[PDB]
This record gives structure tokens, sequence and C-alpha cells, in this order.
RNA sequence: CCCGGCGAGGGGAGUGAAAAAGAACCUGAAACCGUGUACGUACAAGCAGUGGGAGCACGCUUAGGCGUGUGACUGCGUACC
RNA sequence: GUAACGGGGCUAAACCAUGCACCGAAGCUGCGGCAGCGACGCUUAUGCGUUGUUGGGUAGGGGAGCGUUCUGUAAGCCUG
């Protein structure tokens, strides 16, 4: 059975986040909590939250016991961005970009 | 004797030409005027 | 046992049983066509001749289809002088099937 | 709250350099 | 009156597109680079179309060569003796033979050296 | 109803002909960025293709053999306006 | 950086004279296909046959076509 948790507009550069997502790509889910619990990176809660939430998914519709359950698929995708302005020496202006990120994972007891 | 039946007599309805429309037409890129000078330009003439 | 012949201004190399692609032939599509001329035939003895085709030799076929083959491209392009073509092409071709190469 | 609006600034350059010798001067 | 140029031009990008598969990097993404690759195949294939019958040739004389000097005479005394004894198999056929038929090609050397000495 | 910060975002349930019509809402192309599968790649020198060509994988086939994808090695070859 | 045979190498694989073979181009020939221009016949008009010959191309001249959006034929025809 698989199961699908996701993070639409997740305010972090998707670049950053794959480097933690494959960290996990394939293992069990209890070894994937303690991994994430020590890898001192911003990006490792959000994924952290994310995989809670699918095991939560995971048991309380579907069937139960979290104690069998892998780490199928994970991605990263890029989301809209915001555009702001920096100013810069002798008058000139520069264009800022503030990147965005979707992140999905999926579970399965299989 | 139907609107879609009537046809012009042969060698009556010329195209014309359009300057500038490729290389198969054999008119593209200057449309027949050569290269640089007083007559290539737009406008460009002398009296009569 | 293998014969030679020669049809479209070219030479083949065939045996019994077996299908050949030649250039278009007027022939209908049933009957059967006849090669007069042979160069060589050998079957444990080579009867190979001196003279070009051997004296009392034929071989024996018949039509099975006509075609075109696929489509090839032509393309013709000069640097920077305003100029370039194209066509197009396929070529005719006539199967037979031997069977008979009598010594 | 969860909207966003911006707008945007083209002032260009104002040009006036090239304050060491000319390349190739007389 | 107006025309739209929308439908037209996406059908011939999409033209030139689809034959450039294969090819690497932006050559097979953007349509700029994609149609000068697609005109340069075309003139090499003609141009090869061509040098495919010389390259063919030059490879059967080079394995007639050799057939023969393992026979004990070269490839020049060898086709010389076949034209005077009135003998009309081309390069390609003999070229097969040696490769296929070790005794048929014997017999046919033998007969060349018969009619050149 | 459940995870979460009495969040943001999700997963079910329900409405509807349709939610891959969910308010960032008709249809949704391209550049650009990813995950998965087959093949190639760590002794090899250049407009990156074209002619020849093993091996491997998949599909059909009654052997015969075809079709599709990839492509070791090798001849020729200095973009466009 | 060998650096004044393209290299390897060569005492003939160098030079002179004579001779016979072979290789070698999109040239020529063989096989299949297309188009232009004439001449001669048939239709005795479109056209259809017999042949002969031609088909590299910038500036430029001449001749035939494809596709797009609108009006008529259209209260027709196609389409949940």
């Amino acid at each position: 059975m698989e199961t699908i948790a996701k993070h639409r507009h997740a305010r972090s550069s998707a670049q950053k986040v794959r480097l933690v997502a494959d960290l996990i790509r394939g293992k069990k889910v209890s070894q994937a909590l303690d991994i994430l619990t020590y890898t001192n990176k911003k990006a490792a809660v959000l994924v952290k939250k994310v995989l809670e939430s699918a095991i939560a998914n995971a048991e309380h519709n579907d069937g139960a016991d979290i104690d069998d359950l892998k780490v199928t698929k994970i991605f990263v995708d890029e989301g809209p961005s915001m555009k702001r302005i920096m100013p810069r020496a002798k008058g000139r202006a520069d264009r800022i970009l503030k990147r965005t990120s979707h992140i999905t994972v999926v579970v399965s007891d299989r | 004797m139907r609107l879609n039946t009537l046809s012009p007599a042969e060698g009556s309805k010329k195209a014309g030409k359009r300057l500038g429309r490729g290389i198969g037409s054999g008119l593209g890129k200057t449309g027949g005027r050569g290269h640089k000078g007083q007559k290539s330009r737009s406008g460009g003439g002398v009296r009569r | 046992m293998y014969a030679v012949f020669q049809s479209g201004g070219k030479q083949h190399r065939v045996s019994e049983g077996q299908t050949v692609r030649l250039e278009k032939l007027d022939i209908a599509t049933g009957e059967t066509v006849e090669f007069a001329e042979v160069l060589m035939i050998a079957n444990g003895e080579e009867v190979k001749i001196g003279v070009p085709f051997v004296d009392g030799g034929v071989i024996k076929a018949e039509v099975v289809a006509h075609g075109r083959g696929e489509k090839v491209k032509i393309v013709k392009f000069r640097r920077r002088k305003h100029y370039r073509k194209q066509q197009g092409h396929r070529q005719w071709f006539t199967d037979v099937k031997i069977t008979g190469i009598s010594a | 709250v969860a909207v966003t609006v911006y707008e945007a600034w083209r002032q260009l350059g104002y040009k006036g350099s090239w304050w060491w010798p000319r390349i190739r001067g007389p | 009156a107006r025309v739209k140029r929308g439908v037209i031009a996406r059908a011939r990008h999409k033209k030139i597109l689809k034959q450039a598969k294969g090819y690497y990097g932006a050559r097979s993404r953007v349509y700029r680079v994609a149609f000068q690759a697609v005109i340069k195949a075309g003139q090499y294939a003609y141009r090869d179309r061509r040098q495919r019958k010389r390259q063919f040739r030059q490879l059967w004389i080079a394995r007639i060569n050799a057939a023969a000097r393992q026979n004990g005479i070269s490839y020049s005394k060898f086709i010389n003796g076949l034209k005077k004894a009135s003998v009309e198999i081309d390069r390609k056929i003999l070229a097969d033979i040696a490769v296929f038929d070790k005794v048929a090609f014997t017999a046919l050397v033998e007969k060349a050296k018969a009619a050149l000495a």
C-alpha cells in the first residue's frame, strides 16, 4: 500500500533540500527518523515533519503496523519565486530571487 | 449554372509578386534591388 | 550447390529455395522467369567456364512481388551564398524465388 | 495575509567614465 | 483579415525537432542549433552515399589479394590472367568465394595461372 | 476525523457529470528543473555528425528472422548569417 | 622542440633508358526512374507514339504550386 504526504511552498531552495533527501532514500522509517534527528541542517526539520505526517496517515487511514514501513520514494520540486530589489553602489539596482520548493514522501509496507 | 461552378478564362488572373518571403520564392532578401547604393534605398531615385 | 548470374547490371550468388531482390522487371506477378546466362556452378566439383556463360546452365525462378524501397532525402546547401534545395526518392524493385538450378 | 505585491525600478545608468588615458591616442 | 501565426509555427518547429533525436546537448533541445545540425547531417549523407562504393571496392580488393598470395600469385597478375581467360566474375563475388569456399578459389587460380603462362 | 505550533501545509470523509474543475480554480504548449527503468562510459585527444559495425535488453515469430532502444571499434569531416 | 622527405624507415624503397601489368574521380559505360526543348506521325483538337538532345549556379529575368484567416455556395454537410 502507498501513502503520501506533501509540503508545498516550503521556504527553502530545492538544491539545499535535496542534500538531506538522499540520506534516507530506501531506508526503514525507524532508522530514518534517528538519522534525521542528528543532522545539523535546517532542511532536516522540514523533512522529518513530512515523514512523521506520512507515517501517521498510513497508520490511521489505511492499515496499521508502522513496524514494516520503508521509504520508497522521495523527491523535491521547485515552487514559485518571489522577486525583490537590492540597491547597489552608484545608483544601480539588482533583482533578488527567494526560491521555494515542494516536498513529497511516499512510504509503503511493501 | 451554380454559384460554385463558374470559372474565369485561362491566362487572365496572374498572381503578382511578393518580395522578401524566403529563398525558394526567388525574391527574398533585397527583393530584386541588388546591393547597396542610392537606388536600393527606401524612397530613393532621381528626377525625370 | 550454388550458381552465379547477372540480371540488373550486377551479379548475384544464389541457391535453391532462396529469395532475391533485383531491379524492376516488366513481368507479371504470377509467372516464372528464366536466366540463360550463368557464370559458374559448384557442388563438390566446380563447373566454371573459361569463355563466359557455362554452356548448358539455366536458372528457374518466379516473381513474388513488386514494390518501392524506403525514402531517402537529398539536401544541397551552399555556405553564405543564399542557396539550398531538397528532394526525395524511392526505388522500385522485384523479388524472385529460386526454384531450380540445372547444370 | 499570504498575499504579496511589489513593483520595479529601472533608472539604469549615467555614463561618463574612462578616466584613464586613451587606448591608441594621438 | 488579421491572421495569427500560432499553430503553423509550432507545427514547423516540431517537425524539425523530431529528426534531431539522439543528438548531444542543445542540438536536440533548442530550435536554432537543431536546424543547423539537421542541415549538416543531410550534406554528410549526400556525400557518404558516394564514398560507400569506393570503400567497399577497396575492401574486396584487399581480401582477394590476400587469398591470391596464399595460393602463390599477386593480385595484379591474377586478374590479368582472368582477363586473358575471358572470365567475367566481378570483385564482390570473388571476395565472397575466397572467404566461403577455398576449393573453387583454388580452381580459379589454376585457370588464371594456366591462361597467363 | 487524523498529523502539526489552538500554525502553514497535507491525508481521509462528503458535494458534483467531473476536484488531474478546490478559489495560486477552462484547455494548459516550449525553454528550464527532477525521480524511475534499459544500454554505454574511469589508457583516452578536436564543430560531436555521417558511412560501416560487433555485443546487450525488450517484443513478435512456426526455426527462418525481423522490429525498437543503446552503441564498443573504424573511414571521412575546421558552426550560421 | 627533431623542424629544409608528411612520418616510419630506405644503399635501392635514389637517378637515367626501355617494356609490360595493376590501382585510381560525382569523367565514360551498364541497369532502373524523373523533367525541359525540338523533329516526325497519330488525335488528325486536349492529348497519344517514334526518336535526337539537354538538366552546377550568386546579382537578376521567366514559369508553375502549397498552406493560413475572412465572404458566397450555407436553415447544406460533420459533431455529445
